[PDB]
């Protein structure tokens, strides 16, 4: 119970990051800075297959 | 009768604000909400009664103060700590119980304080009386025996919360701790304070202009932004000669012999038909050689422990 | 004829509403419902409790109880801050307290409580021991009335800081009670009792998986994260794009992008009422605990473990 | 286009957000991914 | 001691009892326990 | 039963405590074991 308890918080704040990451994504592209764009919509991507 | 009131119209929107989200979220649920959705907030849910926030100097509490003033349709009141604080005995404190049950009176309302760490401190007996008795009123009058601490909203700002009692800081039940800018926000300042201004730079040379300002506060940003704003005035009275270009006559400076070159002082021109050469990338990198960042770097090891603590 | 601002109207609080307090609640039920309901007891040698003072950590719970002592008293509840016995001049500063007494006396059976009595006293030199040294030698006096009426009025101090007390005050609070921060069973409690009418989800060892996860609060911090979970589904009814219907004629909640009749809109284009807000879950709990760290710190519990473990 | 399909991939990274918020990684692992292809269309 | 120990089991069986409102068994089955060997031990 | 078994052993467990009160261990050490073995048949 003490393990499963502490992978629900784990999760969540992988789940935390990726939204992130992608608010970031986000946030590039109004610079129209697709470099960093393309990047942090994958690191967030790769993140949610780590899931 | 002493009727010490004082509130005003200030003007300044939200968007002017950058950064600073769980603020907006927690501003927009605390005063938009309870105004526009009063249904929501019955019985068990109920509003928030004090918010504090914090950091740095300049990180921009006091205009987010602002930006609340205006999104408020509500009667906004603000008291700094001088019409507290009274001469004799007794209006030192029943002024205190007049701010709130006027207040009251003009629910839904809003306050705000601003710099309350000159109110706190019980720890020792420095500042005995007025400490005592104009912060114990703050207690028992913000929430006590029958008041109504529905309604209104009591806004703190600091930017020293570590001297600021712990009991004070239960009473601003939700604290927001004020970085300073990242990146993106001080793009977001730099093309707001441009304003109406003909600017020569794009979108990713503010952000080469937030990359090489890693470490200001929002006034260090209006400084450096000001000096953009006064190098062309530098310029057009700056040695001799303007030029015209182009309503009827419009010169500016240019350099000794060009292109309708007349040699002459600011003074010598007329009225309005006056115009400076539009902000350049050079003035911006010259006033950031110009200023340093205000703040130091152990005081914000402070606001990280505060902030790590109880942000 | 130099009257006072007193209460009249008693602020509705339940006597179930609090937690804990096992201590304070015999003190003041046989305080209180014990003098009223049984007169024939209190007579000769054995006499009613005069002086009772709640003290402790900020939010443990004190005013709160004294609300419920207000709700629960049907007596002439007074109740005085330091501002209405600090008068101008020099001499309604003293008489005021002399009526305030009295009153309470022609009101009785009635109840008397001052908050942050140290405010009332707390002396250093001679600026400190001027106006305040004749109010509080007004008090000294009228509560060495024991011997004088010992029946009727009963004077319930509350404080923060009871090392500043003046041990003279303090032994006119004759009976004196700490209150500390609150049990796992407790909290358990104030959590079963703020979710109020709402609708929950959890149970009640999903409750006492909260108050193991919330060790070290105070009740203030319990309102707050009841009411931040109180603000999560609104956030959710603000937040994205997409709302579904369920089920008294239409309602629409939040729901992911693309789901089983996930429609486009905001909270805005959903009619009055119709709306469905997202129900009470432990992860709104929890990301309200992540949000707010306790505010107490344990040095003021030393000192509160001082006090109460000297004077207790 | 372009100017729209640079401010469809946030449109579609915003969903993307907005379904985390139930968990639903299907839809996510999807829009964020619809989203990406997009960027490279660009 | 003993004055103590006859108080300190009625702390432990109310902590049992306030463990039962949780339907938290483990709790009560031990502190219900300690307290009855304690009981043997006066 | 169960949830009233649950019940039960409270109320054996306060009757124990109340028991206590009078020194009366005889009562105690039956009462606070007429509840465990019942915390055992749940
Ligand atoms: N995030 C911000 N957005 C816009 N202007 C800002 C921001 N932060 C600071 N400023 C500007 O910098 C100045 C300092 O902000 P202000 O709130 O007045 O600081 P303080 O709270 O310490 O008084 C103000 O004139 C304000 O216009
Ligand atoms: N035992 C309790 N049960 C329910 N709510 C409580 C309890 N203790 C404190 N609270 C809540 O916490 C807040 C603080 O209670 P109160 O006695 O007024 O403390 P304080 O005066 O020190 O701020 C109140 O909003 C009250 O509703
Ligand atoms: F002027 Be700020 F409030 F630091
Ligand atoms: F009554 Be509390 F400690 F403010
Ligand atoms: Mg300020
Ligand atoms: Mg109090």
């Amino acid at each position: 119970t003490k393990d499963e308890l502490t992978k629900i918080m784990d999760r969540a704040s992988k789940i935390e990051q990726i939204q992130k990451l992608a608010k970031y994504a986000i946030s590039a592209l109004n610079y129209e800075d697709l470099p960093t764009a393309k990047d942090e919509l994958t690191k967030a991507l790769d993140l949610l297959n780590s899931i | 009768l002493s009727s010490a009131i004082l509130s005003e119209k200030p003007n300044v929107k939200w968007e002017d604000v950058a950064g600073l989200e769980g603020a907006k979220e927690a501003l927009k649920e605390a005063v938009i909400l309870p105004v526009k959705f009063p249904h929501l907030f019955k019985g068990n849910r109920k509003p928030t009664s004090g918010i504090l926030l914090y950091g740095p100097p300049g990180t921009g509490k006091s205009y987010l103060a602002k930006a609340v003033a205006t999104e408020a349709n509500s009667t906004f009141f603000s008291v700094s700590s001088s019409d507290l604080v009274s001469k004799w005995m007794g209006e030192s404190e029943k002024l205190v119980k007049q701010l709130f049950a006027m207040a009251r009176e003009n629910k839904p309302s809003i306050i705000f304080i601003d710099e309350v760490d000159a109110l706190t401190g019980t720890r020792g007996e420095g500042e005995s009386e007025a400490s005592r008795r104009i912060k114990t009123e703050l207690l028992v009058q913000m929430n006590g025996v029958g008041n109504d601490s529905q309604g209104v909203l009591v806004l703190g700002a600091t930017n020293i919360p570590w001297q600021l009692d712990s009991a004070i800081r239960r009473r601003f039940e939700r604290r927001i701790y004020i970085p300073l800018p990242d990146l993106a926000a001080r793009t977001t300042m730099f093309e707001i304070n441009v304003g109406d201004t003909p600017c020569v730079l794009t979108k990713e040379d503010y952000r080469t202009l937030g990359a090489m300002t890693e470490g200001y506060s929002g006034s260090d940003i209006a400084v450096v932004v000001k000096d953009a704003l006064m190098q062309p005035i530098r310029k057009i009275q700056s040695a001799t000669h303007f030029k015209d270009v182009s309503e009827t006559r419009k010169l500016t400076p240019c350099s000794p012999g060009d292109d309708g070159a007349i040699e002459m002082s600011w003074t010598d021109i007329e009225a309005d038909e006056l115009k400076e050469p539009d902000l350049t990338i050079k003035d911006f990198l010259k006033a950031i050689k110009s200023t340093r960042p205000t703040v130091n770097e152990d005081d914000l090891l402070k606001q990280e422990q505060f902030t790590r603590d109880f942000g």
